[PDB]
């Protein structure tokens, strides 16, 4: 459920050490950041381990790893949250692919609910 | 002549999660239609919710009196997995039903959407707060339940003891899938399914042959992983009697008009609107039929979503078979 | 007091298999313990069916006779799968349905238990057969069904247009599994189930959770394939509402006393008969209830297998309960 | 459901070719041999192939390739049939596992019904 909007459209940006894009949630309501149980992220097929990310929703940033603390930090239905990718080496100019695989902890559903999503993105300068 | 229209502000969620609709163009797309129910999801349309202050309120009183609206139901959710690696307590439980109690008050509405999962422990827990706001708690009965699964019986069973009129149901009509939905057996075919295999489902399907029977023939005749998901969509949509309602009409509150797809006919495909709206006319029903569209998920692979168009096709096909 | 105790000779298939009890054998112990109904599946104990001749009708009259015993009813088969690669056609399940027709009648018993799966095309197509010998057709209704189910419906929409006294239901008590059976929770741990997850399964069955919720959670929980298979018994086994039987009584020809497990109190431990049998004397049921023992499978692997104690003790509790 | 019974203990004996032993068939029901659509034979843990098995009931005996067309033979309730199993030596004296692995073609359910066994039997002279 919308996964075809998962990776955002002209959002990949260098940071210090690594990468960022812009992430929707494949959900058709907000969601606490605490439930996003798994998004798994690959830059050009690499995997980016859950130590390396960390994710935006407004004016607040925090650790991937440290989401179990979010229970009330909403990721807003349709909102774009920043997502900040540690990579080992700096990215060369053009396109690069992005992958998120989210599995979502949603209490009425019995197994992690999931979308998945990947684009070809050009690093905007 | 006493049922009328609404709509779930549900119904636009691709236009509002691409901001191609605000809120405020929902509530507008819906007075067009002459459906002046509405039905919201705070968390889904309202950020900031459970925070939302006298300033939004005040501005959703005027909105509705603007467009000749009226806010009728709100539908809560409950995030008793929020914390990792336990649930909810029972207490923890009672403080977010009381925020959406609250909310639903200042919106105006009167009945609140309880989710299909909520426990009759909790809504017996929760009922003093809701007789505070003088709010009716209408639990949802959706596909696969129906008014005779053992959960609704054992949710009746403690109504009937409690013996408070703000307890309730909201079904969906999606307990009265007549036929496979095409949206659905369409996508299953792009996603891989063996399209003969896919009508044996669909024919299966409107036979009423046991789920569980259905499944373990398709992976008998060597479906594919895409088949047999396929075929155990029967677990989860299912046909049930619609005479049945007229056993409950105190306690139906509210209906979820779930559909799928309306056709350039003003048909609903799949589901059993011909069959429900006499059996809510016989047995009095004065509530709402509130459009529920459901059809993004299934065809947003392959086609624009159009939500305000079907949503009209919905409601000229409710004021239709309402008698207006 | 007019509800009649019976039991199915399926009760015996264990001591019968191994030859312990003869036919006869099955009749006597039944008649020991006051239950003189008697229903027969002539495919498991009457080797030569369907080609039975007048020495054994004659026999089976006498005794009876003998006995102080009543054939009731007689337990069809229908092998549609019988040649590989297709199934029967119409006429051939016709004939085979006669077949059992022909052998109730000779038998003298009064209704055929028709198979759940039999559709209902079936059902009208045989009807004139069944008139010509004044033989009711009760279709089981065995867990997960119950009589919203839409397969039933379906049937009723037919029986309803047909307007035959013929045609009817033969209720399944396993349609009134209250508890998750402890034989079967006992088996599945001896086949290597968790016992930690055998218990969540159990609780959320008295609890009515959803099947696929169960299932999805165990999985999710890490059972193993025991495990898995533990919870999804929910889709095979259901609790139903007592009460809706009053709605079809003039349907209900015949009750399958389904049962698990006799204590040594003569209580059934997973079954609805307290609920049951108060509603169909509230309903004026005159029909059998006859015994169906199924506890065998479960319990063969580890202990020796006693149907008669179990029966004897089942008839005791169904005198109690009937109020003799 | 009767799955101790398959096997029946002091059956193996010798024939011409192979060997024989009783075999019950795993249902509530008699069944009619069309519709054993799976009977894995093993002897001493080798399968046996279904073109050396051959069944006998009462006073038929069949060869179980041609069971599609025994639509009618019924396999009784609790009826021993005797199971022929053409080997590729001659079998020695003393204890041999049977194992026999039933699928049942069942009309009113969607898959093979299963049932399996396995004894040590003694050949007896």
């Amino acid at each position: 459920m919308f996964d075809k909007y998962i990776v955002v459209e002209d959002s990949l940006k260098r940071v210090p050490g690594g990468v960022q894009f812009g992430v929707r949630l494949p959900y058709y309501r907000g969601l606490g950041l605490s439930m996003v149980e798994t998004m798994d992220v690959t830059v050009d097929g690499e995997r980016v381990p859950e130590e390396n990310l960390t994710v935006t929703l407004g004016d607040r940033t925090v650790p991937f790893a440290r989401r179990d603390d979010e229970t009330d930090t909403i990721w807003n239905f349709g909102e774009i949250a920043t997502v900040t990718a540690r990579l080992p080496h700096e990215l060369g100019p053009g396109e690069h692919q992005v992958g998120v695989n989210f599995g979502l902890r949603i209490s009425y559903f019995p197994v992690p609910m999931v979308g998945q999503d990947a684009k070809t993105l050009k690093l905007v300068d | 002549p006493q049922i009328k229209r609404g709509v779930s502000l549900y119904s636009f969620q691709e236009e509002f999660f691409l901001r191609k609709m605000t809120l405020e163009d929902c509530v507008a797309a819906c007075a067009s239609m002459g459906a002046y129910g509405i039905e919201s999801l705070a968390e889904q349309m309202m950020p900031g919710f459970p925070n939302l202050d006298d300033a939004f309120y005040d501005g959703w009183h005027a909105m509705m009196a603007k467009y000749g609206t009226v806010s009728v139901c709100h539908d809560m959710f409950l995030d008793t997995k929020k914390f990792r690696g336990r649930l909810m307590t029972l207490d923890e439980q009672v403080e977010s039903f009381v925020r959406d109690i609250r909310h639903a008050s200042r919106l105006g509405c009167t009945v609140i959407r309880v989710l299909n999962f909520v426990s009759p422990e909790l809504m017996e827990k929760v009922l003093p707060h809701a007789e505070q706001s003088n709010m009716r708690l209408g639990l949802e009965i959706h596909a696969p339940m129906h008014f005779e699964h053992p959960w609704v019986l054992r949710h009746i069973e403690f109504m009937d003891r409690l013996g408070s009129p703000l307890l309730g149901f909201i079904p969906d009509m999606g307990i009265f899938t007549k036929h496979f939905p095409p949206v659905m057996a369409e996508r299953l075919i792009r996603q891989g399914a063996t399209p003969h295999i896919i009508e044996y489902i669909r024919e299966q399907y409107d036979r009423r042959v046991l789920a569980e029977y259905v499944v373990g023939d398709v992976r008998n005749m060597g479906g594919n992983p895409v088949d047999i998901r396929a075929a155990e969509m029967l677990r989860h949509n299912n046909w049930s009697n619609p005479r049945r309602l007229l056993e409950h009409m105190d306690r139906i509150f509210h209906v979820h008009a779930k559909f799928y797809e309306m056709d350039e006919q003003d048909r609903e495909t799949s589901l059993g609107y011909e069959e429900v709206i006499p059996v809510l006319k016989e047995g009095g029903y004065s509530g709402y039929l509130a459009s529920e569209y459901e059809g993004n998920r299934h065809i947003q692979d392959a086609f624009e979503v159009d939500s305000v168009e079907q949503v009209r096709r919905h409601q000229r096909m409710l004021a239709r078979l309402i008698g207006e």
